[PDB]
């Protein structure tokens, strides 16, 4: 509680910038209301970083590249530039597959031009061509070719497009210019949107013409989740046994018939609205196809989802919903029983991309553990509108924080555990505040639905509650 | 399904016969999977010879690089000094990047900061995000030295760091008087090891071009060290031991393993240790300057010789036994300090293990990649114990350096079976591997794809992987081990011969089958 | 037939279709082996409830002990004092067996003499036999002491050392002002720790019993370290800068490290280092001794609290973060030293290292063996880690330390699922591990049988060992590691936490079956 | 070499001993004369070892228990006393065997009754009968018990003859009691005989009126081959390609069956002549089996040894000794031609016990090098008789050699190579002169026929040539 301190607070925490610095950080930290349902006369979102404060923001390439198009196994993506950010970029989301690597799938594997400087001053079109050759030679059971544009290929003047085209048209592929470069947009948002823009362009609409692929009134596309740790598998198993038919996965596990065979499905269940919103639109509209969001983080948000989900279908999909949630129930009542007493009234402070800050608000909540502070590095105003009614009153919310920012929050609200990247882990460690990794589950995972929450649990038990936090101070100190 | 008793993770959940059902229903309706046939008979293909002809010739297209780039090097040379903000002139994403690999790899908070630009300084340039950057990391984190390297973004629109520094100090956005050592780092020359001295020999510079007329070499009676580009703890600490023990003055530059291996007590420090600017203003008065990977270190080479005025030893990396001999006989011969009685036993244990573990190493095919240096030392030290390297990358690599390396190999009995590849990429590695299988590979993380891989042609051609170099991901505390001098030799051999016999207690694990080889003792 | 090229030893060499043909056909010719079906269903009762059942009622059988006999104790005490000979009265084959098994675990030379004892001894005893020796040993090996303990044969027979030794230096075989302490080291009586307590107990009360007039405590500012029996020479080189660090006076009494770590630069040293006998003589005059592994020194605290009139600290074991600490400030308020900031830093970042390992630590199931002091300080950091002790087994162990260990372990909410055995051997362990399957072992080299046995199962029944304790004969200078201290904690952490990562990495290698979950970083 | 300055080295090395000791050591140290055949004449052997003079020497037990009965796989055998012998004792011998260990199988295994104060006070006969009631509780498919007896057994006044033969005529098995007590004797080779005596009262007549096994003319049994490394494997193949049938082998690998099967067949081919010759004469008078000595060291004694044991069959035997004679030239000549030029002219010393310090000098001379020193640690004046005739023009000889005795002596001679136990190896190791492991090949091997001639071959080369010797001065001295 104490809206007035937390106010004075983010003036004391704010004091120490310059005013050009300080006027434009006032803008983006707020203290809740969840009466207030307009963000905009709250908090400003999806601006621009300041420079040198030390932001966790990402790029386009990032969003691109890293999120949507890495995932899809059976395409091959070619880094268009420079050795290093494919390579600070391989296998470091746990976007999971099946498949066998270097033959049909090519997630983990690091594709890039190797751009020097003869590459930089004549340019790289004959190069990336070559590449495609080579690529097509080495790799024949790639299904397609997606190249994802870093700084430099924006700023020489380098005619990607035409390059796929020719290619494509003379080799019978589908090749995916996305124009990703990383000085593009102020986050990963661009990424996200530009990403959606390519698949949009490029292959949702390969087989507008085709109809062999019979479809029946229980077909659904999972849209925006990303299989990190198996989540999209776990709620997938949760959509089939309550009947329903899973077409196509966007795009964890995903292959691109499953991306051009989403137009024939019934209904589109967004797991990531943030970077997914712009194709379930363009579903909308092109081909009438409704979309609806769904959570399934923790037992009462997923029993929820499931319901609104039984309801878009007839009678039958409804039963067997019910008969999921009577299946399911007795296994995460077992998990609560064993896991709330040593959860019980600890307090949270969260500050992740831009989806999971508002989504795993209801989990914690079910262990008995109450959310203090949220944030977001990316997400847009519909968001922060999204978030503002599920959090409690003059809770902390902060936009594109920075390290200092979030250090001092930390340092005056003292919560007991705290979930981020990487990037603060350590941070977070060293002043003996219990840390989860909530980008990667800490290597661990899934957490989405039934299957998930057990291990979220299990998770939150063992790091909140582990001896280490306990012996930071020396006795002799 | 779970149990509360015993609740399984990603692995073995997905294991469970619910789960692999759903699997072979989505691959068998939606994924219009290629037949399993046909996989096997395209991974027998990429295992065979015709597919490494092929591998060779390519030219354009790199698969699986062994390197990166310019600033993370940048980077890592710039947290060796004290109270010092790396800040990168560009984009935001390349900080993200560069800091979420240095966490990965050494488990500690990295600290680093970026002008954040953006379309608007791609047609106008960033003369103000440089400014705006400085005067907020300077009242933001209060640095008494902020050093600035840059990424291809910048590289590429031209942007004049020495201009931009300048007007920022004239304009009062910094004070004059404040410390900004510049370099330029065009990802698309060279690899990190090129940024590390691109940023060393600016701040050099910075720090000694224009105050040169008071110094006298050999002054102050100490030996100026330049580690390079390192990712052991340990090397800085063992190079620090053996200076103290020979009674040898001497001055680290670029120290960072104090900020890299801060305690846990409860406060976090954002600086902790490293080189101040006393040592780097007086580094001129020392006798001497010795570097400690010189194959990337060139451009700090010519700056020392030229400028300072020091005869820089030829000396290779201080890696095994005769390496070592070396450079501390150099360093008694440059300092007159006679070498203790300490570092004599020390060799002897080290010739001690060598002698036991002989007829174990005797023999084994390594396949080896990570930076030339570190390469060439590895190589050299294989060498001695009698093991025979076969595949040799370096993707960092340069003529001279193979040219070097082969004469290191032609010279002993061991190295008639082996070759050396520069530019070439772990997807080269692999094939190699297959075609000529070694025992053992030794590498960063990213070999760990290349067993796998062999494990799928057969138990019979697995190449297990030794985990030495950067970066190692998969393992915790690496990052602590030493490479460098007797104790790092001492500790690679008994990590070499573990892994062997480790292989061979598990090769005749089988009851009845092989176990009539399982050996008590080895 | 071999190929010159590539020659084969037994493995696999004998895995040959014609070899495998000759096994075969010997088998079904003329060993008259039960049927593969019987051999399994055998196998199969052995690995279960009944079994176990049936095996934890022996009271006559001992199957795979984990213990020694007492003079192997002695002579590794006797080999910690500075160039002084352990001998042995009774039979050579004991000295035999001695020295082998120090060679096989040290990788080190290893001296001992014996009387050679033999059928005419039986009816007239070893008077003549220890006159010859101690003649012999003197005359060839110029030692500066000889340390006298007992075989079996002897205790039996009844020699009586004090009188033998008496005699021998009344007649001129010895001078009488040569050093000669002896101990009896009943083999039926504990265990080679026993041993060394004896060994212990006797030099001291040969040094210090019939000069104590003129001792005054605290006069030289000294406190006394006892290690107790150490195989572990990072133990010993940590106890010594630990306590140099803290700038404490101190007096190691019986260190072995130099003698055991010799170079080998072209000449053999039969002496090396040790305590000296003016140290053993100045004990008493410390401020106070402290005893590192308190449970097997009972004697040795008899005799230094009777006699020595030292208050000896009730100090645990320093092993693990918290009797580490309690050790630390024990010998501050001893010494009056304070504990200086390296300790604490050193202490942090071992802190670091667990908070960055617990998620892959945490609920982990070991079994373990070993010597009681070492078993219980393990349990004790396994506990301060979050990882569960389940199988907790001493095969030397008494009652009062297994209610001490079971005081322990209720303390912690980790030690619910934790029972102790004393006097159980490995035989019982491998039953325990088959019927109430643990994550991973903890010993010596004697467990590798018994992850054979559950590799024998299934592969989801194996349980990997890890080597921790005494004797390791399978791997190469594991001798060197350190388990006292930040330092040994910090490799101990290491060790297990890799362990666990190998196993995962081991078990998610399977293409297209298990690999989803081959992560890069971990 | 140089006769005279062998004999000064002598007296030199014996001068720093006491009297009683030099007079005895004068008398075990000689100068070998091939014209001598009585070794009698010039060497002392088979005596007790001077007290604290580090003697290499073993126990009765070890003899016994460790080199005789430890091989037997099918057997369990008991260590009767204190716990430290078959704990020393376990695994510390190469004796390969096939089988599954712990159920039908138990080399490895470590049985003791692991005596306690109470026990060596009140004896331990009844606790041998309830070890064995466990025994055979615990392990049924056990085909045998040995008692194999430590110091305080027969110090105290046990009967473990009684125990044994009521319970061996309790459970109807075989339970032999062996009396190898370590003081007995002053060296193995009572130990050696001890068991031997055991083998033939308590084993061997069992099938004396079993008359339902077939015998063929060809019918031969290996002795004293204890399967070092797969050494006696080794050399059953070539005997199987020679048209012989090898019914038993003792005891490398050997089962209780084969030793009773033993009586029947018509050759007994003796290896070790030391530790076997008593039972080898023992069948010869009572079953009239012929018994002859053979040497599968190298390529050139393994051929004379095959043509000697084809010159006792018919002429087919012969024959196909030709055709493996043949067929193996070539790769032990391939072995020669690769090896010798980097072992030619080097001199090696070797110290070894019963058997090998003759057995190994031809395959030394195969690859072009020179045996200058040997000794024996329990040989008796036969095996010295062998050895003089076996070795060279003044060259050293010793018996029971002592460490200081062999340190001079190397110290003196400066061989490049050394071959003895673990209890040397370091020793010489930290000296700068390589070292060989002659009891358990160091790990490595078989040594034996012509498949082990080349893996000897490559280990001497790999340990001679090995860069490490050439490093232990530092060039700073
Ligand atoms: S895509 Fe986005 S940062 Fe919606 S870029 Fe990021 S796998 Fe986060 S909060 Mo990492 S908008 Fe997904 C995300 Fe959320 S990589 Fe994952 S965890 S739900
Ligand atoms: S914002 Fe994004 S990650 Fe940055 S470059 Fe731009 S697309 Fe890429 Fe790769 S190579 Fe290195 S890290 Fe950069 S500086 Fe040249
Ligand atoms: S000569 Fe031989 S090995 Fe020696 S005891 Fe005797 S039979 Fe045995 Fe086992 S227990 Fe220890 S080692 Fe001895 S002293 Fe009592
Ligand atoms: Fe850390
Ligand atoms: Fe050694």
């Amino acid at each position: 509680m104490s809206r007035e301190e937390v106010e004075s607070l983010i003036q004391e925490v704010l004091e120490v910038y310059p005013e050009k610095a300080r006027k434009d950080r006032n803008k983006h930290l707020a203290v809740n209301d969840p009466a207030v349902t307009q963000s905009k006369k709250c908090i400003i979102s999806n601006k621009k970083s300041q420079p040198g404060l030390m932001t966790i923001r990402g790029c386009a390439y990032a969003g691109s590249k890293g999120v949507v198009w890495g995932p899809i196994k059976d395409m091959i993506h070619i880094s268009h530039g420079p050795v290093g950010c494919g390579q600070y970029s391989r296998a470091g989301r746990r976007n999971y597959y099946i498949g066998t690597t270097g033959v049909n799938a090519f997630v983990t594997m690091n594709f890039t031009s190797d751009f020097q400087e003869k590459d930089i001053v004549f340019g790289g079109d004959k190069k990336l061509a070559k590449l495609i050759d080579e690529v097509e030679t080495l790799f024949p059971l790639n299904k397609g070719i997606s190249v994802q544009s870093e700084c430099p290929i924006g700023l020489i003047g380098d005619d990607i497009e035409s390059v796929s085209k020719v290619k494509g048209a003379e080799l019978s592929k589908t090749i995916v210019p996305v124009r990703c470069e990383g000085f593009r947009g102020v986050s990963q948002s661009l990424g996200h949107h530009i990403a959606n823009d390519a698949v949009r362009d490029w292959v949702l609409g390969k087989r507008d013409e085709d109809t062999t692929f019979a479809s029946t009134p229980y077909d659904v596309a999972i849209i925006g989740d990303y299989n990190i740790g198996g989540d999209a598998w776990s709620s997938r198993i949760l959509l089939e046994e309550m009947g329903l038919r899973c077409v196509a996965q966007w795009s964890g596990d995903g292959s691109i018939s499953e991306i051009e065979l989403t137009p024939k499905v019934k209904l589109n269940l967004v797991h990531c609205y943030r970077s997914m919103n712009y194709i379930s639109r363009h579903m909308e509209e092109k081909y009438g196809i409704p979309w609806m969001e769904y959570n399934f983080f923790g037992p009462t948000k997923t029993i929820e989802s499931l319901r609104a989900i039984a309801a878009k279908f007839d009678e039958s999909i409804q039963k067997k919903c019910e008969e999921v949630i009577a299946k399911y129930k007795p296994e995460w009542e077992a998990v609560v029983a064993k896991y709330r007493p040593r959860l019980e009234g600890k307090r949270v402070m969260l500050y992740i991309g831009g989806l999971r800050p508002r989504h795993v608000i209801g989990a914690y909540e079910d262990l008995g553990m109450e959310v203090v502070g949220t944030g977001y590095e990316f997400a847009h105003n519909d968001d922060y509108d999204r978030t503002m009614k599920e959090m409690g009153d003059s809770t902390l919310l902060y936009d594109d924080v920075t390290g200092y920012e979030f250090e001092e929050f930390v340092k005056r609200i003292k919560p007991d555990l705290i979930g981020s990247g990487i990037k603060e882990k350590f941070i977070f460690q060293k002043m003996g505040i219990p840390f989860r990794e909530m980008h990667s589950w800490d290597y661990s995972g899934p957490y989405h639905g039934f299957d998930g929450f057990a291990i979220f649990a299990r998770d939150m038990d063992m790091t909140l509650n582990n001896p280490c936090w306990k012996k930071l101070q020396a006795p002799w100190e | 399904s779970q149990q509360v008793d015993k609740i399984k993770a990603s692995y073995p959940l997905f294991l469970d016969q619910d789960y692999k059902d759903m699997l072979a229903k989505k691959r068998d309706g939606f994924e219009e999977k290629y037949p399993q046939d046909k996989i096997d008979e395209v991974f027998q293909w990429t295992t065979t010879k015709e597919y490494q002809e092929l591998n060779f010739q390519r030219e354009a297209l790199t698969v699986n690089p062994a390197k990166a780039c310019q600033p993370l090097g940048a980077v890592l040379c710039a947290l060796g000094f004290e109270k010092t903000m790396p800040y990168v002139h560009g984009s935001q994403g390349c900080v993200a990047y560069f800091r979420s690999y240095f966490n990965r790899h050494f488990r500690e908070p990295v600290s680093c900061v970026s002008d954040s630009m953006t379309e608007d300084a791609a047609v106008f340039g960033g003369q103000q995000n440089m400014k705006d950057g400085l005067q907020n990391c300077k009242a933001t984190y209060k640095p008494d030295m902020i050093a600035v390297s840059t990424t291809c973004m910048a590289e590429v629109i031209g942007d004049d760091l020495n201009a931009f520094i300048n007007n920022s100090k004239k304009e009062g956005f910094i004070p004059d008087e404040f410390p900004v050592p510049f370099a330029h780092t065009p990802s698309f020359v060279g690899s990190h090891v090129t940024g590390w001295d691109n940023m060393f020999e600016g701040i050099a510079r910075y720090f000694t071009l224009k105050s040169m007329d008071d110094k006298v070499v050999g002054s102050n009676k100490k030996i100026n060290i330049v580690p390079g580009f390192e990712t052991y703890l340990g090397n800085f600490r063992v190079i620090k031991r053996m200076l103290s023990e020979m009674g040898v003055g001497y001055s680290l530059l670029s120290d960072p393993e104090e900020v890299l291996d801060t305690p846990a007590d409860g406060q976090f420090r954002m600086y902790a240790g490293g080189t101040t600017q006393e040592e780097m203003k007086d580094a001129p008065n020392a006798l001497n300057t010795v570097l400690l990977q010189p194959w990337h270190l060139e451009k700090t080479k010519k700056f020392v010789e030229g400028t300072w005025k020091h005869e820089v030893p030829k000396l290779n990396i201080p890696m095994g036994l005769d390496w070592t001999d070396e450079f501390l006989m150099k360093v008694s011969e440059i300092s007159g300090q006679p070498i203790p009685a300490s570092l004599t036993k020390e060799r002897g244990r080290l010739v001690d293990m060598m002698t036991d573990s002989h007829t174990w190493l005797h023999g084994k095919r390594f396949a080896l990649w990570g930076d030339p240096d570190f390469v060439m030392g590895l190589v050299k030290f294989l060498l001695e114990l009698g093991c025979e390297p076969v595949h040799i990358l370096c993707h960092n690599g340069n003529k001279r350096w193979k040219k070097a390396v082969d004469a290191i190999l032609a010279a002993s009995p061991y190295g008639k079976n082996a070759t050396v590849y520069i530019g070439k990429d772990l997807w080269h590695l692999r094939s190699l591997v297959f075609t000529d299988k070694p025992d053992f590979m030794i590498g960063n993380s990213y070999g760990k794809f290349i067993q796998r891989d062999t494990l799928h042609k057969g138990k019979e051609f697995e190449v297990p992987l030794i985990r030495i170099g950067f970066p190692i991901f998969d393992r915790h505390h690496l990052h602590r081990s030493t490479t460098l001098g007797y104790e790092g030799a001492m500790q690679i051999l008994t990590t070499l011969v573990n892994s062997i016999l480790e292989r061979l207690d598990e090769e005749t694990r089988g009851m009845q089958a092989t176990d009539y080889n399982h050996d008590l003792v080895r």
